[PDB]
């Protein structure tokens, strides 16, 4: 739409929200594939920070490609290699969600605040394959990557 | 006083008056003309000039031509002597049977009944049509609309409804042909004289016919409805009887309004229509109604241009209806007649407290299985029916027998269906479906429920198929 | 109809179309219709059926795309036509 | 003098603004200097808008304008037969002046309810598919709709060419004068059209009104109406006519040009609100008069070009909501070899049945049904027998161009397929069998055909013999 | 009047679509240029102006209120159309009904999937 | 008579003539400019004022600047001496080879031949190019839609055609570059020089160039198709030839039209085109047909908007076409030249009553064998080309011989291909493929038919390569 | 200046899309006649005269050149839209960029199948 399409170039950083995402109960409903920033350069945030970011975005784009393939086939045709990424996409997807102090009244949980470094580590490890033994739900609505494991534990004991 | 034409554009004629300016709606008579040419005052342009609309062709008019003010809107004959006659917009007889000697005359423009004259009585009107009877029963004294695209089923339906209802009707009917096919009036007229609802000798006729077909100019087609409407109002009020008012295509009333609106100096609304589409329509539909003084069961055929139900015209028509029968070309193309949309036709009478819980519970059973089959059509078109559960296949099957069991052969269409007409009773229709749903006929073949009356004839046809 | 929606179903069905054609070949090389269907309710065959199935499925999608695209353009033309008439009514109202 | 005259104030946009003409009538023909003619469309306080019937670039500010004192009309009469004229009635075939002694306004309103009667006389197109599955009646309107290059124009030409077998008769009540209007087409095609008509010896009972792609919009806008008045001549004087508006689709875009040019508010697909009235008034004029009004008639086969087979388009549905049926011509059927490409399941004849000869009714009555059963199912001896009939009957309705059949020959060829004397034959041959079978019956059985042509019925006497003629043919048929 | 006297009033604008329609008709005959689908330039202001009046007054102003349930009609189920989005982007949420859920048997045909309340918990009693 | 510019709004200019007023379409000459600025009349606004569309920039114009009525519309140089020369919109040489010394001149605006001047015979214009003449014959005096972007043999097929038609029909050719890019316009000029069709020395040039560059205003770009049209008309009405007219991008003519239309403030029709679309296309297209004197056939390159065949532009253009030559990269890759698609290119005239039953059955056989072979592709690859019945093994083979025999070496390629170009007469092509279909030449290798002329060169090429 | 003096210049017009937007504003504010997307009828004549101005001059004129690189911002990739159409035609080729190819990893995000220079190998040394 003209109004918004004309507003972009006026920004140095854009965070796009997506009904689709919000609908999957992921908040903030930020689109990982449509939110960009001018400083998203390796020579401004370093190489470690950058790679992980694009590493997130890529596995998430690959996962969109499998959304189709599995839309007709089912979760039992993807080589152990692909179905592996699908399983990480979900976790990385869910780990992007985060409770807001301002949104307590909504979610009902305690808003968390994540330091940058704990964020990269957080996604660096998930992309590594480390937490492939933990259930997705463990990463949904949390703070640093730890609570994930912790919640994952509170999740094991309850079962 | 004498008025003079100062401008002519198609069907809009500006008449300037030097003394005594005719009020809006007032009917002016153009002078110096072979046949009566009426202009209807639509607005006061100022400078003692009025902009009017012609009720007939404006060929031959000359600027400076004199126009007379009748001093009143368009008044037509109302009363028993209209019955069996055919009249045009302005009430002149067009059946070559001479003047229509009625006592009273009536303006074709009038205010709608007041809120205190409104009727809240709901009482079904069974029609013999399983789909209508079942899913969206018609109501006595109610406003039935039949939406349909070019060649889908409006006419045939209105005809069947005149067959299955009008005949077994104890009172007066009014059929208003509006912007449709003249040879159809021809058809209707001669079908009525046959059946006898029209009598040219004894004064026993029960139908009054008003016509302004697609051969007429915009001003006429734009007012004919009001005329048929006004003839129905007399029978309702000035006689307190149950009046049936059929109108084959009220959409033409709106369409026509668009042609002239253009010439009237109105900035156009969405899709080219006139701004006054909604109001213009309201002031008319509101008169088509049952009051405490009497009843009017109106059946209006509604054309859907370019088969688009969102078109301002039809769209705007739904709110004025008590019952809607939506016809579909896709359904018609599968050879399902009447091409009634089981999932888009509604009746305020579809209420358990009104038609019973057995009726309502089956109706909703049918709209549920079809709804569920419809949601599976996405999968069926790509992966066939081998990708459906065992449960799914079952509904698909029952839906297909229900779809077909919804069709029905009408008398008025025997020539196209090659089957003798059928008039199904209500209980028989409730029953027929309760059974198909309960799986009672899950052994019969689809084609057995297609084009048949009751359920019993679904079985007969099954054996024949062996 | 809405350009946004049609565009969504076309892409989506063009995708499906691609995946089904691919499966028809794999099958060829080697869901299988009513194969598993019949035996339960009561290879050569299995692949036969799978070939067939994806085939039809492939056509059924293309015939669907072919119909969506026409609706695409009809509707594409309509939107332009609409946008324009709106643009002019305002100008002719000045 | 400004009572019968006027100077041109401006000329541009396609409408000429005239000053004066204080006495003109709306819709009155007027004459310019250059000889060109126009029509009074808009009468306003200080001017008159004149639609110009021709190249309006030839009109300049100041030009004198004169009243003809008449509402637009055109020459009419039998003297127009075998002639080619433009929308205004001016002969354009070099053959000289028209011996016309009568005129008739092009905008005459159509007959009302009273003077009509349900079509009932056959409008034999000579086309198997049509004359059997979509039977037209004299006085009816049957839209011919389909995509470009589908065979529309044929349905019509074969029809005109068919009439010859009737007009070269004695009984004026069975003849069918024809009128072919050419709107928006290319001159060459028209040229190629009458030339064809001439060879078939059809033009003598044919009028051809032409308003081609080179003609100003108004001319094309007008053409159909003029051809109608000419058709109405025969209608109202006890004679029967058949007018073909070769696609109104083009008369519609031609009107659209004037509408958009006259600044009338654009609607659906930019067309004006009156593109429907445009076609409904014209087509309402086609009709079947009852005996108390002459008993004549006017049958109109209008043509509508769809875009990618989209019959739901604006115009397509208007006309459909005016005519008494549509003959759908499918593109896929065409490029697949099915010619005439008549999508039977979709086509209709809301009024041609009663008008169909009792001969067809018999055979064709069962054929519509057998094609019904076939259309549905398209192992098990039951359905296997249906698919066999289907592909045979389908090849039967296959027909060539420029060679309309006689109604009795049809019932003969159809008679075959319905009774089953093709079951054992193979598809690829049914057509080869037809040409052979038909040329056989024509030659060796004029009697049987004559009794059927004359009884319009296949009596039990005609039937038994027709059974023989077909059985004892299959034997001597060379696969 | 009620919202300004320590009382609570519930208002129902049964069909702002029709209201938008009438508003357009009026504007058109007042000769103001038309716009999107022909409505006035300020059709948004037409509704935003009316719905804001709904409110919860504090105790200093009587502590009363006025809650609104404006009803909007869509065609071919297009919550993504002019007016429809005009109102939606105004009210504090919305209840969406669908014909699909209606025939399946889901009456009231409320599609939780799209139905939200920007008040949520804030408006519910303990027990419930 | 002299006028005075009173209004300039972009490419639109209104001039006031005090006395004699210039008719519509009359070219006016602006006075006081370096280059020549022509204003084509378009409307008579009234008050001795006329409106116009400039054929070049309007910067510098001043209200009051003098303007001269040239007495008639835009006249350009016509006759032999135009060939080889590149003409501007208004007739000016733009090839800098000085003046275009002609004794004749003509107006770019001429009514199409009258009905009597019409040819009623359907003759086929032999191109000597196999695929064309066999599967999609060029109707003499007909329009042919040239489909194919760039890099598919377009510029080569265009000139070759120029050559052939010249060698076998004596008629010249004109190239109307409508909305051409100055770059490709230049490239084409020299590519033609080095091809022989144009000779900067001895009058042996077979084509006249007319250009309408993109940097040129919509007015200019709209008339070029006519300028170039007028040029071709001379050779048809004056030298009785069977000319060939090339309109590269008939689309940009259309678009050129809409832009003029809009500039003139006219209300666009559906999809933003001009109301006049069909007439703009009518008046011009109709000047292309067979007349008693001779005939002009035109190859117009077509651009389908949004790949939508129903878009107004093309759909309005398909009403005037008799054939379509479709170029294909898929074909160009396989090394098959010309890269004309044997199955997508078509002809109206491809009818027995027109091209003879014989010619018909041949073209049909080739179309069906290709269709058969195009299907097999699946099985061949997957199911393996080992289980092909006798009837299945011949098809693939023969089809390939056909498919390659559809390739032809152009005389204009000699310059680079180093192979004598070939011009096959219709007789040779029919029999050539007629036989291949029989099987008479099944005992020959594929490459034998690749890049040859008559069927003879197929066998002769076979033995050599053994 | 460089083009006329034997020197070669590469000029980049960042989004002509925006320029067009400005032209239209002036056009509609002066009240000229609006067309598709409300752009004036000579919008094409606006870019055509600018884009042709680029050229590879002949050794006679110095041998200088003015190479152009205008940018077009499409919406949802609709290239069949008015201005994109325009320019696409006016120019000699296209290098199509896309988001999908981007977040995928394909950076720069050029679509080798959709992008095309008509000049091809002409300006590509044999080495390449
Ligand atoms: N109940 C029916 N049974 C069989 N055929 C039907 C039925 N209803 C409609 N049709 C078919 O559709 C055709 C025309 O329908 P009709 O009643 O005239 O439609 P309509 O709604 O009045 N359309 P129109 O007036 O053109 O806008 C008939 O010729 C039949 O072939
Ligand atoms: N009955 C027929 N049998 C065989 N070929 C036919 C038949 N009818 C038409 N054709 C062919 O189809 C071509 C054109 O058909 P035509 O009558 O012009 O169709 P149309 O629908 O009117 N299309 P058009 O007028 O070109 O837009 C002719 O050149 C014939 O070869
Ligand atoms: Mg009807
Ligand atoms: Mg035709």
């Amino acid at each position: 739409d003209p109004a918004p399409a004309t507003t972009f170039a006026h920004l140095d950083a854009t965070t796009v929200l997506s009904r689709a995402i919000a609908e999957l109960g992921i908040y903030p409903a930020v689109d990982p594939l449509d939110s960009t920033s001018r400083i998203m350069d390796p020579n401004i945030v370093g190489s470690e920070h950058y790679d992980v970011a694009r590493g997130v975005q890529k596995i998430l784009q690959d996962y969109k490609s499998l959304q189709d393939i599995i839309a007709i086939l089912g979760m039992d045709e993807l080589s152990e290699e692909d179905k592996l990424t699908v399983s990480r996409a979900r976790k990385i997807q869910r780990f992007l969600s985060q409770p807001f102090q301002v949104a307590e009244v909504f979610t009902g949980h305690l808003g968390k605040l994540v330091p940058l470094k704990e964020t990269i580590k957080g996604f660096q490890q998930i992309l590594a394959g480390e937490y492939d033994h933990l259930p997705e739900q463990a990463f949904y609505m949390v703070g640093p990557i730890e609570e994930a494991v912790a919640k994952a534990d509170k999740l094991a004991e309850e079962h | 006083t004498t008025g003079r034409i100062v401008a002519v554009i198609g069907a809009v004629v500006d008449v300037q008056f030097d003394e005594g300016l005719p009020p809006i709606l007032n009917a002016l008579e153009v002078q110096g003309r072979e046949t009566r040419l009426v202009l209807e005052v639509a607005q006061h342009l100022g400078e003692s000039t009025v902009r009017t609309i012609a009720m007939d062709g404006t060929e031959g008019l000359v600027r400076g031509q004199k126009v007379l003010d009748s001093g009143a809107p368009i008044r037509i004959p109302v009363g028993p002597e209209t019955l069996g006659r055919i009249m045009n917009v302005i009430g002149e007889p067009i059946d070559e049977r001479g003047p229509i000697k009625t006592k009273q005359f009536a303006a074709i423009h009038a205010e709608a009944p007041e809120f205190v004259e409104m009727s809240v009585e709901q009482e079904i009107l069974v029609t013999g049509i399983k789909v209508v009877d079942l899913l969206a029963p018609y109501a006595k004294g109610g406003k039935i609309g039949l939406f349909g695209g070019a060649g889908v089923g409006k006419t045939v339906l209105i005809m069947e409804l005149i067959n299955n209802v009008a005949k077994a009707h104890g009172g007066y009917s009014v059929f208003a042909g509006v912007g449709e096919r003249t040879r159809e009036g021809n058809d209707l007229y001669h079908e009525m004289i046959e059946s006898g609802v029209i009598n040219l000798k004894d004064a026993t006729s029960k139908v009054a016919l008003v016509y302004g077909q697609m051969n007429e100019p915009p001003g006429a087609r734009a007012r004919v409805a009001l005329t048929g409407l006004t003839v129905a109002e007399y029978f309702r009020d000035q006689e307190g009887q149950d009046v049936l008012l059929f109108i084959d295509n009220i959409f033409r009333f709106t369409q026509a309004g668009s042609e002239v609106s253009a010439l009237l100096g109105r900035i156009p609304s969405a899709v080219g229509y006139q701004p006054t589409l909604a109001t213009d329509m309201g002031t008319m539909q509101e008169r088509i109604t049952t009051t405490k003084k009497g009843s009017i069961t109106s059946v209006q055929a509604i054309y859907v241009p370019a088969d688009d139900l969102t078109d301002p015209a039809p769209a705007t028509t739904f709110a004025h209806l008590d019952a809607t029968t939506v016809l579909s070309r896709a359904i018609a193309e599968l050879g399902i007649y009447p091409a009634v949309d089981p999932l888009d036709s509604t009746s305020r009478i579809m209420d358990p407290n009104i038609v019973g819980s057995e009726h309502y519970d089956v109706a909703r059973g049918v709209q549920k299985i079809l709804q569920d089959y419809k949601s599976l059509q996405d999968i069926i078109a790509i992966l066939g029916m081998d990708e459906l559960s065992e449960e799914d296949k079952l509904t698909v099957s029952r839906a297909r027998k229900i779809q077909r069991f919804l069709s029905q052969p009408f008398q008025v269409a025997e020539v196209f269906t090659g089957h003798l007409g059928k008039l199904v009773p209500l209980k028989e229709t409730i029953k027929g479906f309760q059974q198909i749903l309960a799986g009672e006929y899950d052994h019969l073949p689809e084609q057995a429920f297609y084009m048949v009356g009751p359920i019993e004839e679904a079985v007969a046809k099954a054996d024949k198929l062996a | 109809a809405t350009l946004k929606d049609i565009t969504r179903r076309l892409k989506s069905i063009k995708n499906i179309q691609k995946i089904t054609k691919s499966m028809k070949m794999v099958a060829a090389a080697k869901l299988c219709g009513a194969i598993h269907s019949s035996v339960a309710k009561q290879t050569t065959s299995e692949q036969s059926a799978r070939m067939t199935a994806m085939d039809n499925a492939s056509k059924n999608a293309s015939e669907m795309i072919d119909k969506l695209t026409l609706t695409f353009n009809r509707t594409r033309q309509a939107v332009i036509t609409k946008e324009l008439i709106e643009i002019i009514s305002g100008a002719a109202a000045l | 003098d400004l009572e019968e005259t006027g100077r041109v104030l401006s000329i541009g946009d396609g409408i000429a603004r005239v000053h004066g003409l204080r006495n003109v009538q709306a819709e009155e023909m007027v004459e310019f200097s250059s000889g060109l003619k126009g029509m009074s469309l808009n009468l306003e306080p200080d001017n008159v808008g004149v639609v110009v019937f021709g190249n309006d670039k030839l009109i300049k500010e100041g030009d004198i304008v004169k009243r003809t004192g008449a509402i637009v009309d055109v020459p009419v009469g039998e003297e127009l037969l075998g002639r080619v004229v433009d929308a205004l009635g001016n002969a354009i075939d070099g053959k000289g002046p028209i011996g016309s002694k009568a005129r008739r306004r092009v905008g005459l309103k159509a007959p009302g309810i009273i003077p009509r009667i349900s079509v009932r006389e056959p409008m034999q197109t000579g086309i198997k598919a049509v004359d059997s599955l979509v039977p037209i009646g004299r006085g009816q309107r049957e839209l011919i709709i389909g995509d470009r290059q589908t065979g529309k124009t044929s349905i019509a030409i074969d029809t005109i060419i068919n009439q010859k077998r009737f007009n070269d008769g004695t009984d004026e009540k069975k003849k069918l004068y024809c009128i072919y209007v050419a709107i928006g087409q290319k001159r060459s095609t028209v040229a190629q059209l009458v030339k064809r008509l001439t060879d078939a010896d059809a033009m003598k009972y044919t009028i051809v009104v032409s308003a081609t792609a080179s003609d100003a919009a108004p001319l094309q806008y007008l053409a159909p109406y003029s051809g109608c008045s000419m058709g109405e001549y025969f209608r109202d004087n006890g004679k029967h006519a058949l007018i073909i508006y070769d696609d109104l689709s083009k008369q519609a875009v031609a009107y659209r040009q004037m509408s958009l040019l006259l600044r009338r508010p654009p609607g659906r697909e930019a067309y004006p609100g009156d593109v429907f009235y445009l076609h409904s008034r014209l087509l309402e004029r086609a009709a079947k008069m009852n005996d108390a009004f002459g008993g004549g008639s006017l049958t109109a086969l209008p043509v509508i070009e769809t875009q990618a087979g989209d019959v739901s388009a604006y115009i397509p549905t208007n006309v459909i909501s005016i005519t008494d049926g549509q003959i759908f011509l499918e593109t896929e059927l065409f490029y697949k070899g099915i010619r005439p490409a008549i999508n039977v399941g979709l086509s209709v004849s809301r009024v041609g049945s009663a008008a169909q000869t009792r001969a067809m009714k018999q055979v064709a009555g069962t054929m519509k049904l057998e094609l019904a059963q076939y259309r549905e199912v398209a192992l098990d001896a039951a359905t296997q027998q249906l698919l066999s009939r289907g592909v045979r009957l389908t090849e039967l309705l296959k027909q060539g161009q420029y060679s309309p059949m006689a109604i009795e020959e049809q019932v003969a060829v159809i008679y075959a397929g319905v009774r089953g004397y093709l079951d054992k034959l193979e598809p690829s041959k049914i057509t080869k069998f037809e040409n052979a079978f038909l040329s056989h019956v024509i030659s060796q059985h004029q009697a049987l055909l004559g009794k059927i042509r004359t009884d319009g019925k296949i009596s039990e006497e005609s039937d038994a013999k027709l059974k023989e003629i077909v059985t004892n043919f299959l034997a001597g048929f060379e696969a």
